[PDB]
């Protein structure tokens, strides 16, 4: 199409609507209502253009662009004096009732409406008259809420709702006194709610982890990090001011995240700033705790090292590939075990064999959202994986976006997609062992033990393909639940089978593939998900090594007498006793770590690791995209006695004085360089970032805005002397405001996004190839393998159906977003958001053992008696007990096992 | 707390059944509430979002923004004066003067015995007539302020 | 008529099957225009929609729909019984057929009359409302409402 734009010709696409099309263009139309992921509604006009019907037209009228197609030939003006005066009187219409907050609003400085005010060029108030005025509510722990400076722009209720599909959030009232918020006080319920922060144009919803320790956008030092807190990998600008971790921004992805993040992601964070976390190495002498320095330490540590017959290394996913890589060649391929369990390890090992050998495409998350029909085996992935749940809830309203299409409406016209969809949706089948979030739009839910999920993918298998191995013992009413799943998956045009190593199932992932080989073979355009369960999961299993249990019992056997545990607590792994009675047997227990975890009890050294904030490195999220995380802040800048190292540098540097008694604290690209000449499978690894060496026109990348304040007083209390900057040799960014953040520069990698006029979330709009669309020169972040030329062949290992055995109670896994992930469960604003401990129960179960809802009855486990309280579940299936997995006191391990003399305490 | 009532449910999904989508029940929902109880209290928001299948951020958001839903407590009886252009021109004002003498209460409140609520309201339909009123179901036309206390004495 | 056969299920025989409802507002302005009109009656917030869609094409639920006034539907059946040339010849003017006029507020006769198109405004002030009432002159007049 082609458009003229006051005067000046322009190439855009046609199917868009004129401010998304003149925004890409990097012309200015401001905007309050338009979202790029929500589409245009027309509500706060704002964006008003001038069109006329030709070129030799001097009259025109003024349309909204968010709401004008973009088609070919169009006459329009943004500098036409009636559209910038209209434009003008739009935000002093807004201005009439806004409270004189931008001092005490955390928005300031981040405030599209800001931003706009100043853009429109009001500046001169000649309203005299009274502001309407707002009580406020509370909202939970995480968003704060300021119905003062709200502008009546629906963006909030249009994402929670229509985007979200969150129900306890609304708009009330009417005229001027339209209110946004829940119809009473209480937490909002949304998983995704805290993307409020960032779609809300004004300070009405804000951070409220941020707001405890406030600081604004300009003082922040941002990097582009990775998000630890489960296998998703989404992208996201950790944001520190004063050596403490602020906040978590978005940082758009256009192939993972875009605009969103999950709760647990967003406010998960807390972990880092805790107190207790290790700063120093501390040696355990005797009973004395003696603080070393990084030298020191690592010539202690290799002299007791170079003593010892045998070395042994457990790694941990929650640690990057550099990291396991460097306790592997620290400690020999032989001598390496992977920190989680046997079970967990072949569970995530089928994951990974069906992704990169099952010959099915693997999507990124933003590609699930445009799939035809889901079914979803065994993962709860709003508790999992929950961006791609929020993913799933779009590739459900395809079905309205494609009804929508047949009528000639414009993709962007969401309200009449919505109005011709009405409750018409695309096909979603979940199991689960009991209810999930996403039984609000699954076309069918299964509650039934995960042997009885297995047996129905293993069925929905056969009925697609005969050669797939049949399952014995349907019941009349699941065979036709499961003809009404196979008739909705065939008759998709891309189906996508979603699965994951939370359901503690190995025949689960087995029915899935099987499922997803089925589809294969009949010719549709059929994607496999893989959730994994923590940040660098599939890079542990790409690894490869041995499990848990076998380097503890090289631990007991004696075999082996010094042991090196990096970032892994082995507790969620493992028995607590049988880890205790190991690590206590072993003369030499080192944990590289940096959360202050249980068994340091027993360590004879623990060093002082780097979290994700502190330190650079490659994870590999749960589609296999390797992706570099960037060192957000220098811990060491405030508190000079601080040495908290990354994880392989530390291992580098013991791995060196082990062999050449020197200490050598080595660059990441060298590890990275290491990584894949050793490991041919990582060889991704490489170019998920450039190197330390990479430059935007001979300058590095800026860490901080360039109104960054305070440099000759913020350490001035410590001395008046200002230190040396923080000099970075491990990647291309600087911790310093002396580098590029230009939204036109050659890079992949941003740290935050700000543009001239642009101080909000939507200058993402300057750092975009087209808005809405992908990074300007491609986002970050590389895929490891191809989807292969040949799959596998069918499962045809068959469970047998689940039977309630008289005194074993079988463990129902229940995930949490806000308790399962440990280093997120450690954050202090957490501990309110988390559910209390329980313990699930049928009715008939219960009644059985005699007890209500609430009274405490008491289970062993491993030789742990505990005492949790009874809460009835309406959908488990009887014969097992719901357990909270991954809380303090239940590891994870747990899901799939059994349970004796469990009775009322 | 709030039940619904077994009259008030069945009116509801009998009105459910006018429908090819149950949220169009909604607004009637409230009134069938409102005219058993006088108002909708707040339990009935969550009662009425339960039996329609919608959340109740929804149906509270149709009670808020619809003016003759009241989640306000009212009285026995709501006095409604048109205060629009044409019974402006026919004098509302010396009929709500009347009105703010005899019942001792500013519009959108209540009387001190719950026996009436005075309310503004836009055009009745009926400004040949005017000036209008309309309490609880009746509207009462060619108002005069000497008219309006024999007007309030039959509505005990 | 539904008991007479009017409404209902096969209607004069013919096989139209038509159910008339009646929906009663809960009292905002907003609620007449089509739009807003259809989103009352969906159960939702009397917020208008933007055209184009019109609800000819998708209204109600999505559905084709055709909002109309009452005076409209009222006009339809006598075009239907007496015929195109009775309406076209009611008038001699480019709108056809009888509108409701009337004049209010301190005129001598304030009411409503069914007058064809073409009738003068002070035809209809003098002849039908009887001017204004004694004692008051006349300064200014709306034509069609409060929006004119
Ligand atoms: C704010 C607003 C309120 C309206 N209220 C009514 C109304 O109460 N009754 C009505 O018939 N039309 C009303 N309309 C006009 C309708 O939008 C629509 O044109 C009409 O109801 C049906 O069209 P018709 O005149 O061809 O029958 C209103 C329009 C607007 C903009
Ligand atoms: S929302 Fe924006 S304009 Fe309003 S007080 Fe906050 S910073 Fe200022
Ligand atoms: S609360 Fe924020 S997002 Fe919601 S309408 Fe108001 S300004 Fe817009
Ligand atoms: S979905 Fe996972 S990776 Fe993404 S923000 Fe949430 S916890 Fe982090
Ligand atoms: S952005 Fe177009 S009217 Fe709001
Ligand atoms: S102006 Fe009062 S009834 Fe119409
Ligand atoms: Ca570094």
């Amino acid at each position: 199409a082609t458009i003229h734009v006051d005067g000046k010709e322009y190439e855009v696409n046609g199917a868009d609507n004129l401010l998304e099309a003149c925004l890409s263009l990097g012309l200015d139309i401001p905007y309050f209502c338009w979202h790029p992921a929500l589409g245009s509604v027309g509500a706060c006009r704002q964006c008003a253009v001038k069109q006329y019907q030709n070129a030799e037209d001097t009259r025109g009228r003024l349309v909204m662009s968010c709401m004008t197609p973009a088609s070919d030939g169009t006459f329009i003006s943004i500098d036409d004096e009636e559209a910038k005066q209209f434009r003008e009187s739009v935000v002093e219409w807004l201005m009439t009732n806004h409270p004189h907050d931008c001092p005490v609003c955390e928005e300031g400085g981040n405030c599209h409406l800001q931003d706009m005010t100043v853009m429109t060029g009001h500046s001169f108030r000649r309203y005299r008259f009274t502001k309407r005025t707002h009580r406020n509510q509370d909202l939970g722990p995480f968003i704060s809420h300021e119905m003062n400076r709200c502008i009546a722009c629906y963006r909030c209720v249009r994402y929670y709702k229509d985007y979200a599909d969150g129900t306890d959030l609304g708009v009330y009232g009417a005229h001027d006194n339209v209110y946004f918020g829940r119809p009473e006080d209480g937490t909002l319920e949304s998983e995704f709610s805290g993307n409020l922060v960032e779609i809300c144009p004004t300070g009405v919803f804000t951070d409220k982890t941020h707001s405890e320790r406030y600081n604004r956008k300009w003082d922040m030092q941002f990097a582009p990090s990775i998000c630890q807190q489960c296998s998703i990998g989404c992208n996201i600008s950790p944001g520190e001011r004063y050596g403490e971790l602020r906040r978590i921004e978005n940082r758009y992805n256009g192939t993972v995240n875009h605009y969103f993040l999950c709760d647990r992601g967003r406010f998960g964070y807390g972990y880092v700033n805790l107190k207790d976390r290790p700063r120093q190495p501390v040696q355990r002498r005797g009973d004395d705790f003696i603080t070393l320095n990084a030298e020191q330490a690592m010539q202690g540590a290799a002299d007791i090292l170079r003593q010892s017959k045998k070395v042994i290394g457990i790694g941990s996913p929650r640690a990057s590939v550099e990291s396991n890589f460097a306790l592997r060649e620290l400690v020999g391929e032989e001598n390496f075990y992977t920190g989680i369990a046997h079970g967990e390890q072949e569970r995530l090992q089928l994951a990974l064999k069906v992704l990169r050998e099952g010959g099915i495409y693997t999507p990124a998350l933003r590609e699930i959202e445009s799939y035809d029909a889901v079914l979803v085996l065994g993962e709860d992935v709003t508790q999992t994986g929950a961006r791609v749940a929020l993913a799933v809830r779009q590739a459900v309203k395809g079905k309205a976006r494609e009804m929508a299409a047949a009528q000639k409406v414009a993709d962007w016209q969401i309200a009449a997609i919505l109005n011709i969809g009405q409750r018409a949706k695309h096909p979603l089948f979940v199991t689960n062992v009991d209810d999930t979030r996403l039984d609000d739009i699954a076309a069918w839910t299964y509650r039934a033990p995960v042997e009885d999920q297995a047996r129905l993918g293993f069925a929905i298998a056969h009925a697609l393909d005969n050669s797939a191995p049949a399952v014995d013992g349907i019941e009349p009413e699941l065979q036709s639940k499961i003809d009404v799943i196979v008739q909705a998956l065939a008759g998709a045009k891309k189906p996508l089978i979603i699965s994951g190593t939370n359901a503690g199932s190995l025949e689960v992932i087995q029915a899935a593939a099987n499922v997803a080989k089925a589809l294969k073979g009949r010719g549709a355009d059929v994607g496999i998900t893989m959730i994994a369960r923590s940040v660098n999961s599939m890079g542990l299993g790409i690894m490869g090594g041995g499990s848990l249990e076998e380097a503890l019992t090289e631990l007991e056997t004696g075999r082996a007498d010094a042991v090196v545990v990096l970032e892994n607590d082995l507790h969620r792994h493992a028995s607590a006793i049988r880890v205790n009675a190991a690590l206590a047997k072993a003369p030499l227990v080192m944990v590289v770590d940096h959360q202050r975890t249980a068994i340091m009890e027993n360590a004879h050294l623990v060093l002082s690791a780097a979290s994700f904030a502190e330190s650079d490195g490659t994870v590999i999220n749960n589609e296999g995209r390797a992706q570099r995380f960037f060192q957000v802040y220098d811990p060491a800048y405030y508190d000079s006695k601080t040495v908290m190292l990354e994880s392989w540098r530390w291992l580098h540097s013991l791995h060196s004085t082990l062999l050449s008694r020197e200490v050598d604290w080595t660059q990441l690209d060298h590890v990275i360089d290491a990584v894949v000449a050793k490991i041919p499978e990582l060889a991704g690894i490489k170019d998920a970032a450039p190197d330390a060496t990479f430059r935007i026109r001979g300058q590095k990348l800026a860490r901080e805005p360039h109104r960054y304040s305070g440099r000759t007083a913020m350490r001035a209390n410590i001395s008046v002397h200002e230190p040396r900057q923080p000099q970075d040799i491990d990647t291309m960014f600087t911790f310093s405001m002396e580098g590029n953040n230009q939204p036109t520069a050659h890079r992949s990698q941003v740290p935050f996004a700000w543009a001239p006029g642009w101080n909000s979330p939507q200058a993402w709009n300057k750092f975009q190839d087209e808005v809405g669309g992908k990074l300007r020169f491609g986002d970050p972040g590389v895929r490891l393998f191809e989807t292969s030329e040949n799959g596998l062949d069918y499962f045809t290992s068959v469970p047998a159906r689940f039977q309630p055995q008289d005194g074993k109670w079988r463990i129902a896994p229940y995930y949490h977003l806000f308790g399962s992930d440990e280093l997120s469960q450690r954050a202090p604003v957490f501990q309110s958001r988390m559910p209390q401990p329980y313990i699930k129960l049928n009715p008939a179960d219960a009644a059985k053992l005699g007890v209500n809802a609430g009274t405490r009855v008491s289970f062993s486990y491993d030789g742990n008696t505990v005492t949790l309280p009874v809460e009835i579940a309406e959908g488990l299936t009887a014969g097992q007990v719901g357990l909270p997995m991954g809380m303090s006191g239940i590891a994870p391990v747990l899901a799939g096992a059994h349970l004796e003399d469990l009775k009322e305490a | 707390a709030f039940e619904l009532s077994a009259a008030e449910r069945e009116a509801i999904e009998h009105e459910m059944h006018h429908y090819e989508d149950p949220r169009a029940a909604s607004i009637e929902a409230l009134k069938i509430v409102q005219k058993q109880r006088g108002w909708v209290p707040d339990g009935a928001i969550h009662a009425i979002a339960d039996v329609l299948g919608i959340p109740a951020s929804d149906v509270e958001g149709v009670a808020t923004f619809y003016s003759q839903i009241f989640r306000q407590p009212v009285g026995r009886h709501v006095i409604r004066y048109c205060d629009s252009v044409v019974c402006h021109i026919n004098g509302y004002q010396g009929i709500q003067a009347a009105l703010e003498k005899k019942l001792n209460i500013k519009p959108g409140q209540t009387t001190f015995d719950g026996r009436f609520t005075l309310l503004p309201t836009c055009c009745l339909g009926n400004c040949d007539k005017g000036p209008n009123m309309m309490i609880d179901e009746d509207t009462h036309a060619h108002l005069t302020p000497e008219a309006i206390p024999e007007l309030l004495e039959r509505y005990k | 008529a539904t008991e007479a056969g009017l409404l209902g299920k096969n209607i004069m025989g013919t096989g139209f099957d038509f159910e008339l409802f009646v929906h009663t507002g809960a009292g905002r302005y907003i609620c007449g225009e089509e739009t807003a009109l259809i989103n009352s009656l969906e159960g939702r917030r009397a917020n208008p929609r933007s055209k184009p869609p019109f609800p000819a094409t998708s209204g109600a639920w999505g559905k084709p729909t055709c909002v109309n006034n009452v005076e409209t539907l009222c006009n339809v059946p006598a075009i239907l019984a007496n015929g195109v040339e009775w309406y076209q010849n009611i008038s001699k003017s480019k709108d056809a057929g009888t509108k409701l006029m009337g004049f209010s507020g301190r005129v001598k006769n304030p009411g409503l009359w069914e007058l064809p198109f073409g009738t003068t405004a002070r035809e209809i002030l003098e002849d039908y409302a009887g001017g204004m009432r004694d004692g008051l002159k006349f300064k200014a007049w709306q034509p069609g409402g409060a929006g004119t």
